[PDB]
RNA sequence: CCCCGGCGAGGGGAGUGAAAAAGAACCUGAAACCGUGUACGUACAAGCAGUGGGAGCACGCUUAGGCGUGUGACUGCGUAC
RNA sequence: ACGGGGCUAAACCAUGCACCGAAGCUGCGGCAGCGACGCUUAUGCGUUGUUGGGUAGGGGAGCGUUCUGUAAGCCUGCGAAGGUGUGCUGUGAGGCAUGCUGGAGGUAUCAGAAGUGCGAAUGCUGACAUAAGUAACGAUAAAGCGGGUGAAAAGCCCGCU
């Protein structure tokens, strides 16, 4: 099964009205480094509510 | 003599296309579908010139017919008794004044109902 | 044969991908208006 | 000089209540479908919406002449297959009288946008109550 | 002050790095760093480093502060793309296209 | 065109236009339709409408003052510099020199004047008589060519 | 030569030049096609998508007003080559 | 099985007067063809009658493109051709002027010669769309972790399973 006409432009940009991403809104501080890291992740320098979880 | 169609096919592509403006999708981009649509809209264009006279004298009658009726009569009594007094008003002028000036019209409806008495 | 083919050079003989009595998925029930 | 037309955002509409009481239905029903448009006023435009407010009062009570209370029959599809539904005259002011002189007046109004809109000036009750006494209607004897 | 910054024949589709240039268009760029840095796209790791060098640029050749910048501009515009040849059942070959993109990232305090 | 005469591709079934030859002139580096051969241009001259031509130039030449008549139209040396000061004596800068029989001194001064054609009088033709602005003829020059138009 | 970047790719300055939007993917740089910005329209509305009529809004004018440009609510007619 | 709403006439029959209704006819303005008569033409103007839907097809008159002569002329770095807008103009094919781009060619007039005009041919070549960020990523023998290197390691190196 093939289409019989070409699609337009229009009713391309209107299937991918959906298709847009979202941003994280939620970046917290750690509270003893002050560094910003997604909610229940640790952070980069391996900081997880105010501890040294990872030693690396 | 080697004659190259370029310059002279692309301003007569651009013509087209000109007179193609404002049209929707490839009607306004593509010039196998815009010149197709500009030889349609000049086919519309000459038949609402005659349509154009029809539709204003429709608009005149039934104005015309509405104002008559405020004063106690139909639209066919107030021809009538116009040509038997002699009034030659047309219906784009007597349309007019139905709107602006309604005393002026109340006086021909009062010259139709001597007419024909 | 098709000797000088530019978006095909590696292939000669083309007719059993698109003609429909030429393809291995061919019956000859569809050739019923007999 | 250009023809007057008529601008949607300075005309002028009114008010009035119109009583249905042994009047004939359709009769009834054209001259409603005059004033919805606007047939009767000199400013009458084909695309502008220059009729009146009408209320209509005691729908449940409105005419019909020969056999056509026991022998008018409203049909309706519901898009589901063997899905054709009839009602007749009596049973349409049994069960739900406004619909009379609506469905009446909707089949004499233009089809389209503008024609939906002047059937929204069009307010009809079963009874001899409204209260749009706000807007103060005009009884028009017609 | 404008200050602009550019990547061209990137190597991807312009279709998927639009998808992250609509992420940051109007934001502070500080703000901007932020959103690219957990979003998981490798379209997000191209944008970041042509928000860099903007910055970058805007300090050194413009002398601008970095808390005053916002992202003012930015767009995705398609490149040349690569034609490859992938072979098909049956002795057909069907044409790849691998389409690049030119990013553009434009920062102003004004 | 070179090339062979092998048929594209087959005559049915690959879904695609005919084709017969590669040297077609709807294809790209095809033949030309109607290709053009080495051709001879030249027309025919009745003789008496050759001569009847003539004599209504040379009438137009003498009616337009664009005629000169003279004794002698010699030059000293074969320099450019003599005839370059003699017709600027006589206000002529384009002309035709017609003479009797042609001067050597006066072939070579004339062959860097661009403006400047000397002939003799067998070698007139009619284009030459109306391109140039002036044209001079010597008195043997004038009688020579009414024996030759009759 | 300086800066961002992986001692990248690519870019921003600086400099050369009449010109670098002549930068080596290089004269001119059309069209299909794809984007960013702005004005207006569009979420009760049915069809070759125009044409005739026509409100409102925006930007220009120039005035004791109503013209120009863009858009086109609503409405008559209208089944491509 | 009235086009619909609806209609006891808004149906049918008979008579009568109004009105609506087409690109038909009339009014006003304009263009052209063919006749007839003339301010007199030199082949154009004036008056008048009439005509002007059109396929196959026949007849008549033109526009524009490249090249040759006129042209060792004319225009042009104080900006040519080409590209892109705007304005004016002709019954039409078209023409003229100018802003921006471009950076060196262009060509009146009257004649001459044609590779002289494209939307179609499942036309030919190049470029770019659509389906669609969809199907698929090539044997269902299978992977897990620690360390190293590196801008970055599920896939590389080392080790143990
Ligand atoms: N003799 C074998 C030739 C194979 C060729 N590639 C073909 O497709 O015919
Ligand atoms: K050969
Ligand atoms: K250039
Ligand atoms: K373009
Ligand atoms: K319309
Ligand atoms: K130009
Ligand atoms: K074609
Ligand atoms: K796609
Ligand atoms: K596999
Ligand atoms: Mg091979
Ligand atoms: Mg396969
Ligand atoms: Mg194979
Ligand atoms: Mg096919
Ligand atoms: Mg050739
Ligand atoms: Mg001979
Ligand atoms: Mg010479
Ligand atoms: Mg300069
Ligand atoms: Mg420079
Ligand atoms: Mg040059
Ligand atoms: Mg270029
Ligand atoms: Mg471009
Ligand atoms: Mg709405
Ligand atoms: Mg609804
Ligand atoms: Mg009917
Ligand atoms: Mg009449
Ligand atoms: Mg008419
Ligand atoms: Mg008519
Ligand atoms: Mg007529
Ligand atoms: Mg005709
Ligand atoms: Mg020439
Ligand atoms: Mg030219
Ligand atoms: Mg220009
Ligand atoms: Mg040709
Ligand atoms: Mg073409
Ligand atoms: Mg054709
Ligand atoms: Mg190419
Ligand atoms: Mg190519
Ligand atoms: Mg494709
Ligand atoms: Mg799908
Ligand atoms: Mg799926
Ligand atoms: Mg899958
Ligand atoms: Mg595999
Ligand atoms: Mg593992
Ligand atoms: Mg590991």
């Amino acid at each position: 099964a093939v289409q019989q006409n070409k699609p337009t432009r229009s009713k391309r940009g209107m299937r991918r009205s959906h298709d847009a991403l979202t941003a994280v809104t939620s970046l917290s501080v750690d509270k003893t480094s002050g560094e910003k890291h997604l909610r229940h992740h640790i952070t980069a320098d391996g900081y997880y509510r105010g501890r040294k979880v990872i030693a690396k | 003599a080697r004659v190259k169609r370029g310059v002279i096919a692309r301003a007569r592509h651009k013509k087209i296309l000109k007179q193609a403006k404002g049209y929707y999708g490839a009607r306004s981009r593509v010039y196998r579908v815009a010149f197709q649509a500009v030889i349609k809209a000049g086919q519309y264009a000459y038949r609402d010139r005659r349509q154009r006279k029809r539709q204003f004298r429709q608009l005149w009658i039934a104005r015309i017919n509405a104002a008559a009726r405020q004063n106690g009569i139909s639209y066919s009594k107030f021809i009538n008794g116009l040509k038997k007094a002699s009034v030659e008003i047309d219906r784009k002028i007597l349309a007019d004044i139905a709107v602006f000036d309604k005393v002026a019209f109340t006086a021909l409806v009062e010259k139709a109902k001597a007419a024909l008495a | 044969m098709e000797n000088n083919s530019r978006t095909m050079p590696h292939i000669r003989r083309t007719t059993h991908i698109m003609k429909f009595a030429h393809r291995n998925s061919f019956d000859f029930h569809f050739f019923n208006a007999r | 000089m250009k023809t007057f037309t008529a601008k949607p955002e300075t005309v002028k509409r009114d008010w009035y209540v119109v009583d249905a009481t042994g009047k004939t239905l359709g009769r009834l029903a054209t001259e409603l479908a005059r004033r919805l448009r606007g047939k009767h006023k000199a400013e009458y435009t084909p695309h502008v919406d220059t009729g009146d407010y009408i209320i209509v009062l005691n729908a449940d009570k409105v005419a019909v002449t020969g056999n056509k209370r026991t022998d008018k029959v409203y049909y309706h599809h519901t898009g589901h297959i063997g899905g054709i539904k009839q009602a007749t005259f009596e049973e349409m002011i049994a069960r739900r009288p406004e619909r009379v002189i609506e469905i009446a007046v909707k089949g004499m109004l233009p089809k389209g946008p503008l024609g939906r809109a002047m059937f929204r000036k069009l307010k009809v009750y079963a009874g001899n109550e409204h209260n749009h006494a706000a807007q103060q209607p005009q009884v028009l004897d017609i | 002050m404008e200050t602009i910054a550019k990547h061209r024949h990137a190597r991807s589709s312009a279709q998927k790095v639009r998808l992250v240039a609509d992420l940051i268009r109007g934001k502070k760029v500080s703000q901007a760093l932020d959103i690219l840095t957990y979003t998981n796209k490798k379209a997000a790791v191209l944008v970041k480093k042509v928000l860099e060098s903007a910055i970058a640029n805007a300090e050194h050749n413009d002398g601008a502060d970095i808390d005053d910048l916002k992202v003012t501009k930015i767009f995705v515009d398609e490149g040349p793309s690569m034609k490859r040849i992938m072979p098909r059942a049956k002795g057909r070959a069907d044409r790849i296209l691998k389409r690049t993109s030119h990013i553009t990232v434009v920062v102003s305090d004004r | 065109v070179t090339g062979s005469g092998k048929k594209p591709w087959r005559q049915k079934g690959t879904g695609r236009a005919r084709s017969g030859s590669i040297k077609s002139p709807i294809w790209r580096s095809g033949g030309v339709t109607f290709a053009a051969r080495p051709q001879d241009h030249s027309q025919k001259v009745n003789k008496k409408m050759y001569r009847g031509a003539l004599k209504s130039i040379l009438s137009e030449l003498v009616r337009q003052d664009r005629l000169i008549v003279v004794e002698k139209f010699s030059v000293e040396a074969p320099k450019t510099k003599l005839l370059a000061q003699k017709l600027k004596d006589m206000a002529l800068e384009d002309v035709l020199i017609i003479t009797g029989e042609l001067d050597e001194n006066l072939f070579l001064a004339a062959r860097n004047l661009h403006k400047v054609d000397v002939r003799d009088a067998t070698g007139i033709d009619p284009v030459s008589l109306i391109a140039f602005d002036k044209v001079v003829m010597t008195a043997d020059a004038v009688k020579q060519v009414e024996e030759m138009l009759a």
